[PDB]
RNA sequence: UCGGAGUACAAAAAACCCUCCGAGUGAUUUUAAUCUAGACAAACCAGUCAAAAUAACCAUAACAUCACUUAUUGAUCCAAAAU
């Protein structure tokens, strides 16, 4: 036979993103007595410090994947008055572009009910939606 | 006499599975009356506050921090009344997964 | 104060009767239930009185 | 499939259009039944599924409606690769 | 239970066994849950499903039913369109 | 069971075969007072018949 | 005939359904508004 | 019985007495910050971090990379300060910040990101996606130089390849362009490799492209070692990762053992170990550039399998383990009638003697 | 007859004509479906949970809530309803 045709019957895929992009990876279901719910692959984390605005995309391991902060000089010479709603818009648009560059298109955002009615977080979600990142991750296959 | 109704059998509330025990999906890990063990990773919660394993694997018991639901008014009020150096700690039940999610097998060569 | 047990029949044309406790001094009851033969959200009315 | 002379030419090309995942490198369409223990029932299932494939490719009114529940991820990721696709610099 | 009858001298059976029990050919006995027709408005949906479920009988009950049942009901039966015909036999029993 | 009876010569295919010659070849036993109505063909040996 | 009568009753009662739903919802809404307006009128009369 | 704790209690630092004098936080967000700060410390009791795969915890990362650029901190700080003062000096900036209508040039933001912290961000994406784990194991590098890969679909359509992107093989059927800024004083090596997709060996990787001794920016004028090959994932197992690595080499090095022929379609010949290959020439090459993309199966994979490599195309399937069942009991007690259906082999009536 | 606390101090169980609280239901709408892995508990009868899978609705939308929530309840047969 042809030498090249030899193949293992079981294929080993060492990429950790394969199961997540195929949506058959294990989410960490449970908890419920604590908050936020840890059932996600990627989570949007918005820290609104009295000076700066810092957004993160976190995996369930606790590692940070991509972050957009106003502590960065690259944004910092481009915006004015680091605290604003406009600063939150800059953070949201920059992180949406970085998520498109990093290939992550789905995440779970779990805001506090007083942060949900805020002006900056609502239009930051608007900038994330217009940026092309769809929140509220798809359901697991055979969950 | 004066005191009546003191006869009632136990509800058998307690701990069922220990650390190191191998469980499958759906096994009740513990049952409880008030919140004594909290559910952690891969451990579900039934409406009678029982803890049941969501995935097949090994049970672990762990101490971590308590960050309650903001919709729970008494809990968030207890958070508000804590001093600045204090953090809440509670115990949790987890199931580390043993089996992988799946495997890739060659079904047909075309 | 006493309650009454009332039988509720479907308005989707299919026969389905389910029993509900309702307070005696209240009026005739009308709810929105689920019919497992129509698989739709069906308006139900109070039809008969069974148990006190 | 190319020498299957009991079907018309548009049906023959449409079976290659839709069912190319079942086509062997030598042009062989391969169909497989597993369900029943009885191979007579397996062959009857094979001919029933073959009639299902032929009828579909033979009907010009088939619009091929696709379910969205398994394709929302594909549509969103298709639009999202089309976002980075949009830059226009001539090459090669 | 009449172990020796006065007319025929045979072993009789109790019809209260037959009127509510079903015997499979593996020795297993099938029965209904108690109270499935009583107070449906008061019980939950999961409890209603649990009472609507068929259940099996264990060893001591199954031997009691076999002792109170004559040998007519332990025969092999081939009914037309029997739903329990698929459940008559036992398979993959490694004991 | 039918192919076993025919291959062992309990019943023959040269003569038309019915429940009478099946009972005569002892392939099936019918108890009418147990309210059997006859013999049903079942498809266990359809591949090797 | 029984099956066709059942199907005709099902389709006849399903052709009248959303208008019945909206009429019952509107009736309950005006009941709530009437109770709330009666309480507001009683409060406005008792405040003076 | 009481035992002694092995280390400090969490709440033993604050004083129990005189609770009114101790300052309180009144914010659930302040508790969220404090608890997420507390959860990251290595406590002496059993933790979630110990049990749920922290990937060996603290790891001594061996750095195999270019030196970081030496930029004067005081001069950098003063020029940033003066730029900020001239930015707050304007009144129209105040107007645009107040009236919720202001836009930023995201292209210039991307350029300054690529110059400033893009290396560290691409390093943490490579650490997250496990590029270092399956190529250099514990060794890691900072992707110092900017690197741009682009695929020419047609006349004007040009599909970029950034870190962690997703490119269909129809876009990647042809050879890409590679852009990076360098003067003519150094030598470069570009290597596109498929980390997952080897059929026989799970620990090995494929070469999809390799060019060596690149004079500066000009990739085409460099000597061609291994031909470009289109991406071929499996139909079942999707999302293979393809990585472009750029190495800076000082001397001009020629390979007699790593040279691949002109058509070179044999996957036995196309078998790579990047660890051993960097072990062979550690003294010359230092990795400086990296860009990797995910890639799934499409219809264009079939022609690469059949016409180019002369293959019957393998098709895989994601098969879950069978569901667990207990040991079957002879007399089940309080169990449904469907309990026999769990242990029934096939749903076909079998007659042993009838 | 059923539940809560101590007796029974730390998994479960554990009695007395032992000491104290109760329960034989109210209020509101969020009117709370079908199917099926695996379990707790138990002499039996009973009782409890329940992931996945369908349908309903944000178009990838299943815990009725509160009153210490735990108890708020009754087996066959037989009667009336009639699906
Ligand atoms: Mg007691
Ligand atoms: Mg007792
Ligand atoms: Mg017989
Ligand atoms: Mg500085
Ligand atoms: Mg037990
Ligand atoms: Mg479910």
């Amino acid at each position: 036979p042809v030498e090249n045709e030899a193949v293992a019957p079981e294929f080993t895929n060492r990429n950790p993103r394969n199961l997540e992009l195929l949506a058959v990876a294990r989410k960490e279901r449970g908890w419920g007595t604590v908050w936020p719910s840890r059932e996600f692959w990627h989570r949007l984390r918005v820290i609104r410090t009295q000076h700066h605005i810092e957004a993160l995309v976190e995996h369930r391991n606790g590692q940070v994947v991509v972050s957009a902060s106003t502590r960065e000089w690259a944004i910092k010479k481009h915006l004015y008055s680091t605290r604003n709603v406009v600063a939150c818009e800059s953070v949201g648009r920059v992180l949406a572009e970085r998520c498109l560059e990093a290939g992550i298109n789905f995440m779970v955002y779990h805001p506090t009910p007083w942060e949900a009615a805020s002006d900056s977080i609502k239009r930051l979600q608007h900038a994330m939606t217009e940026g092309g990142v769809v929140l509220r991750e798809p359901r697991r296959i055979y969950e | 006499s004066k005191n009546l109704g003191g006869k009632s059998p136990g509800k058998r509330f307690g701990i069922k599975k220990m650390e190191g025990h191998y469980v499958h999906a759906g096994n009740i890990l513990a049952t409880q009356r008030h919140f004594r063990w909290h559910p952690g990773a891969h451990v579900g919660l039934g409406k009678n506050k029982c803890l049941y394993a969501l995935e097949e694997g090994v049970v672990r018991y762990t101490k971590e921090v308590y960050v309650p639901n903001p919709s729970n008014s008494e809990a968030v009020d207890l958070v508000t009344r804590l001093p600045q150096g204090a953090v809440l700690y509670k115990t949790f039940v987890h199931v580390v997964p043993a089996k992988p999610e799946g495997t890739f097998k060659l079904v047909a060569m075309l | 104060s006493k309650t009454i047990l009332v039988k509720m029949m479907s308005q989707a044309g299919t026969g389905f009767s389910f029993n509900t406790k309702r307070s005696r001094l209240r009026e005739k009851l009308t709810l929105l239930h689920y019919d497992p033969v129509v698989k739709k959200k069906v308006l139900f009315v109070e039809q008969k009185k069974i148990r006190s | 499939l190319a020498s299957a002379d009991w079907i018309a030419e548009p049906v023959r090309l449409k079976l290659a259009v839709k069912h190319k995942n079942r086509i062997n490198r030598s042009g062989e369409l391969i169909l497989t039944s597993e369900c029943s223990r009885y191979q007579f029932r397996n062959l009857a299932d094979c001919l029933q599924k073959l009639r299902d494939m032929i009828a579909e490719a033979s009907q010009p009114a088939k619009e091929p409606s696709r379910e969205d529940a398994e394709l929302r991820r594909s549509r969103i990721e298709n639009m999202n690769r089309e976002r980075l696709r949009k830059k226009r610099i001539s090459s090669a | 239970v009449t172990y020796f009858s006065s007319r025929k001298g045979k072993r009789k059976t109790v019809k209260a066994v037959i009127y509510r029990f079903l015997r499979l050919h593996s020795g297993l006995w099938l029965r209904r849950k108690a109270g499935y027709k009583k107070k449906l408005w008061k019980k939950t949906a999961a409890r209603k499903r649990r009472l609507r479920e068929f259940v099996f009988c264990n060893k001591t009950q199954s031997k009691l039913l076999d002792k109170m049942t004559t040998s007519f009901w332990k025969r092999r039966n081939w009914y037309a369109d029997d739903p329990y015909q698929k459940y008559q036999d036992r398979t993959n029993l490694k004991v | 069971r039918l192919q076993y009876l025919i291959d062992l010569g309990r019943v023959d295919p040269t003569q038309p075969i019915d429940l009478t010659q099946l009972v005569n070849g002892r392939g099936v036993t019918i108890q009418p007072s147990k309210r059997d109505y006859g013999v049903q063909l079942v498809e266990e040996g359809a591949d090797t018949f | 005939q029984k099956r066709q009568a059942r199907e005709q009753l099902i389709e006849e009662c399903m052709a009248k359904m959303p208008q019945m739903i909206e009429n019952w919802r509107q009736q309950q809404q005006e009941r709530r508004e009437k109770e709330q307006a009666d309480k507001d009128r009683r409060a406005r009369l008792q405040a003076e | 019985r009481r035992a002694a704790p092995l280390g400090p209690m969490p709440n033993e630092d604050i004083d129990v007495s005189d609770l009114e004098r101790l300052k309180k936080y009144r914010s659930f967000d302040r508790y969220r910050r404090r608890a997420e700060q507390e959860a990251r410390k290595p406590h002496w009791w059993r933790t979630y971090r110990e049990h749920f795969g922290e990937e060996s915890g603290p790891k001594d990362r061996v750095d195999i990379g270019l030196p970081p650029p030496k930029v004067s901190r005081t001069q950098q700080l003063l020029e940033r300060k003066q730029a900020l003062r001239e930015l707050r000096a304007n009144v129209e900036e105040e107007r645009a910040a107040r009236l919720q209508t202001a836009r930023i040039p995201l292209e210039a933001v991307r350029a300054e990101w690529e110059r400033t912290c893009g290396p560290y961000h691409k390093q943490r994406l490579a650490e997250y996606c496990g590029l270092y784990r399956d190529l250099f194991h514990g060794a890691t590098f900072v992707p110092r130089v900017p690197l741009h890969v682009a695929y020419a679909v047609g006349e004007d359509d040009l599909m970029p390849v950034y870190h962690g992107n997703e490119v269909t093989p129809t876009e990647a059927a042809q050879a890409p362009e590679v852009t990076y800024e360098a003067d003519e004083g150094s030598l470069w090596t570009l290597l596109l490799t498929n980390l997952d997709g080897h059929l026989l060996e799970p620990d090995a990787e494929y070469v999809h492209w390799l060019v060596t001794n690149i004079p500066g920016n000009r990739v085409t004028e460099g000597q061609e070692t291994c031909p470009y090959l289109p991406p071929f994932p499996a139909r079942g197992s999707g999302f293979h990762r393809f990585a472009f690595l750029l190495f800076k080499q000082d001397k001009r090095i020629d390979f007699s053992g790593d040279t691949r022929p002109s058509p070179c379609y044999q996957l036995a010949q196309r078998t790579f170990h990047t660890f051993d290959f960097y072990k062979k020439h550690q003294d010359a090459m230092t990795p400086a550039g990296l860009a990797f993309f995910q890639c799934r199966w499409d219809d264009s994979v079939t022609r690469v399998f059949h016409q180019l490599l002369d293959m019957r195309e393998p098709v895989f399937e994601f098969v879950r383990p069978p569901p667990y069942h207990p040991k079957q009991k002879r007399f089940p007690h309080r169990q449904p009638l469907r309990y026999l259906d769990r242990y029934r082999d096939s749903h076909e009536p079998t007659y042993g003697i009838y």
